[PDB]
C-alpha cells in the first residue's frame, strides 16, 4: 500500500532548457536488493506508456541520453537535460514493490515561439444536408499558444451556445496545437440565413481574421 | 520486433462480462510476469492485475473478485477476463510485459505494451457513425472528414489506409447533447498537388461492424 505523489502536475519548458519532475513516496522504495524500485513511464498523445527509467536510475533500451533518473529512499527525480519537441506528453512514476502504484502524472508542454493559426472553414456536406442537418466546421490547423478564440457569426450577427470546439494535443514536431470548431444547426434554421463566418482571435495576430462563406 | 498486439474491446451493459487479449511477438508470454494497466477517460494510469510465471495472479482492490488474468502458451497470448462489469471499469486497457522475476532477482521495467484496448460499460445500444467529406488557400489547402453521431467511443480513422500520415489532425471527439459523439479528421495538403490526387479517409468504429472509405472531392 504505497502512495505516489508527483509534482508539478504540469510543465512548460523552452526547447533545450532542462526539466525536472519529482516523485516522492509515502514510504521507502529502497530494498534488501540495495535497489530502488521506482520506474518512470512517459505516454505521448495517443500512445501506450513507454518505459524510460527503471530501478531509479537505469535508462532503458533505446531511450535518449538526455533523460536521467535520480534519487533514493523516498524521493526521486526524472531529469531531462535538454527538452526537445518529441518529449511532449504525460510522465508517470510507478513503484512495483507493492503494489504497482502510479504518480498522477506531470504533463509536459513546450514553450514554442508564437504562431498564428492557418484558418480554414468547411461548409456542410452534400449528404449531411440530404439528411437534414448542417454542421459547419472551422479549422485552426497549426498554432501556438493554445488559447484561441473562435467566434461564430451568422449573418455577421453573433452566435453563442450551438457550437463545440475540440483541441489537438501539442504536436510532436512543431509543438503546435490545432482546433476544430463545429457550428451545428437544423436546416431548418440553417437555411434561415446567408452569411456564415468564423472569426478567430489569437496572441499572434494583428486583427482577428475572418474566413467565411455565404449560403 | 518485441511487441504486444491487443484484441477485442467493446461495449457491454453493466453486470456483463468481456474478454480482452494480447498476442505477443518475438517473446514468450510464458517467460514473463504479464500485467494489465487501465486508463480511464481523462484520468491517469491504474494497475489492475499480474500473471506470475507460475500461473498465480495478483489483483488490485478495485478489481479483485471480478477479473482473471490467464495466458495460453500454445497461442502465445495473454487474456483478461472481465466479469460483473460496471461503469467504473470503462477505460482503455493496456496489456504489458513485466520484464521481471522475483524468483531470481532482476527487474527490468514494464518494457512492452499493447496499443490499448477500449472498454465501454454502458446500457445504451451501440450507435454507429456517419462519415461526411470536408472538401476545400495560401500555397497549400486543407480537407477532411466529419464523423458524426456515434456511441460509444472510440473511432479509428486513417488517410488512404495508412498512406497519408503527415500533416494530419484527427481531433478529440466531442460529446453532443444528443448523447452521441462526433469527431473530425482533417489533413493539410499542398494546393499545388490539387484534387488530381485520390484522398480517402478510412473510418472504423468497432462496437458496430462499420468500416468506411471516402473520397473528399470539391
Amino acid at each position: 500500500d504505497i502512495v505516489m505523489n508527483q509534482s508539478p502536475p504540469s510543465l512548460a519548458v523552452t526547447p533545450g532548457e532542462p526539466a525536472s519532475i519529482s516523485c516522492r513516496a509515502s514510504q521507502s522504495l529502497l530494498y534488501s536488493d540495495g535497489h530502488n524500485y521506482l520506474d518512470w513511464y512517459l505516454q505521448k498523445p495517443g500512445q501506450a506508456p513507454q518505459l524510460l527509467i527503471y530501478l531509479g536510475s537505469t535508462r532503458a533500451s533505446g531511450v535518449p541520453d538526455r533523460f536521467s533518473g535520480s534519487g533514493s529512499g523516498t524521493d526521486f527525480t526524472l531529469k531531462i537535460s535538454r527538452v526537445e519537441a518529441e518529449d511532449v506528453g504525460v510522465y508517470y512514476c510507478m513503484q512495483p514493490l507493492q503494489s504497482y502504484t502510479f504518480g498522477q502524472g506531470t504533463k509536459l508542454e513546450i514553450k514554442r515561439t508564437v504562431a498564428a493559426p492557418s484558418v480554414f472553414i468547411f461548409p456542410p456536406s452534400d449528404e449531411q444536408l440530404k439528411s437534414g442537418t448542417a454542421s459547419v466546421v472551422c479549422l485552426l490547423n497549426n498554432f501556438y499558444p493554445r488559447e484561441a478564440k473562435v467566434q461564430w457569426k451568422v449573418d455577421n450577427a453573433l452566435q453563442s451556445g450551438n457550437s463545440q470546439e475540440s483541441v489537438t494535443e501539442q504536436d510532436s514536431k512543431d509543438s503546435t496545437y490545432s482546433l476544430s470548431s463545429t457550428l451545428t444547426l437544423s436546416k431548418a434554421d440553417y437555411e434561415k440565413h446567408k452569411v456564415y463566418a468564423c472569426e478567430v482571435t489569437h496572441q499572434g495576430l494583428s486583427s482577428p481574421v475572418t474566413k467565411s462563406f455565404n449560403r | 520486433e518485441v511487441q504486444l498486439v491487443g484484441s477485442g474491446g467493446g461495449l457491454i451493459q453493466p453486470g456483463g462480462s468481456l474478454r480482452l487479449s494480447c498476442a505477443a511477438s518475438d517473446f514468450s508470454v510464458s517467460e514473463y510476469y504479464m500485467t494489465w494497466v487501465r486508463q480511464a477517460p481523462g484520468k491517469g494510469l491504474e494497475w489492475v492485475a499480474v500473471l506470475y510465471k507460475d500461473g498465480s495472479q495478483f489483483y488490485a482492490p478495485s478489481v479483485k473478485g471480478r477479473f482473471i488474468v490467464s495466458r495460453d502458451n500454445s497461442k502465445n497470448s495473454l487474456y483478461l477476463q472481465m466479469n460483473n462489469l460496471r461503469g467504473e471499469d470503462t477505460a482503455v486497457y493496456f496489456c504489458a510485459r513485466e520484464n521481471a522475476d522475483y524468483g531470481s532477482d532482476y527487474y527490468f521495467g514494464m518494457d512492452v505494451w499493447g496499443q490499448g484496448t477500449a472498454v465501454a460499460v454502458s446500457s445504451a445500444s451501440t450507435k454507429g457513425p456517419s462519415v461526411f467529406p470536408l472538401a476545400p488557400s495560401g500555397g497549400t489547402a486543407a480537407l477532411g472528414c466529419l464523423v458524426k453521431d456515434y456511441f460509444p467511443e472510440p473511432v479509428t480513422v486513417s488517410w488512404n489506409s495508412g498512406a497519408l500520415t503527415s500533416s494530419v489532425h484527427t481531433f478529440p471527439a466531442v460529446l453532443q447533447s444528443s448523447g452521441l459523439y462526433s469527431l473530425s479528421s482533417v489533413v493539410t495538403v499542398p494546393s499545388s498537388s490539387l484534387g488530381t490526387q485520390t484522398y480517402i479517409c478510412n473510418v472504423n468504429h468497432k462496437p458496430s461492424n462499420t468500416k468506411v472509405d471516402k473520397k473528399a472531392e470539391p
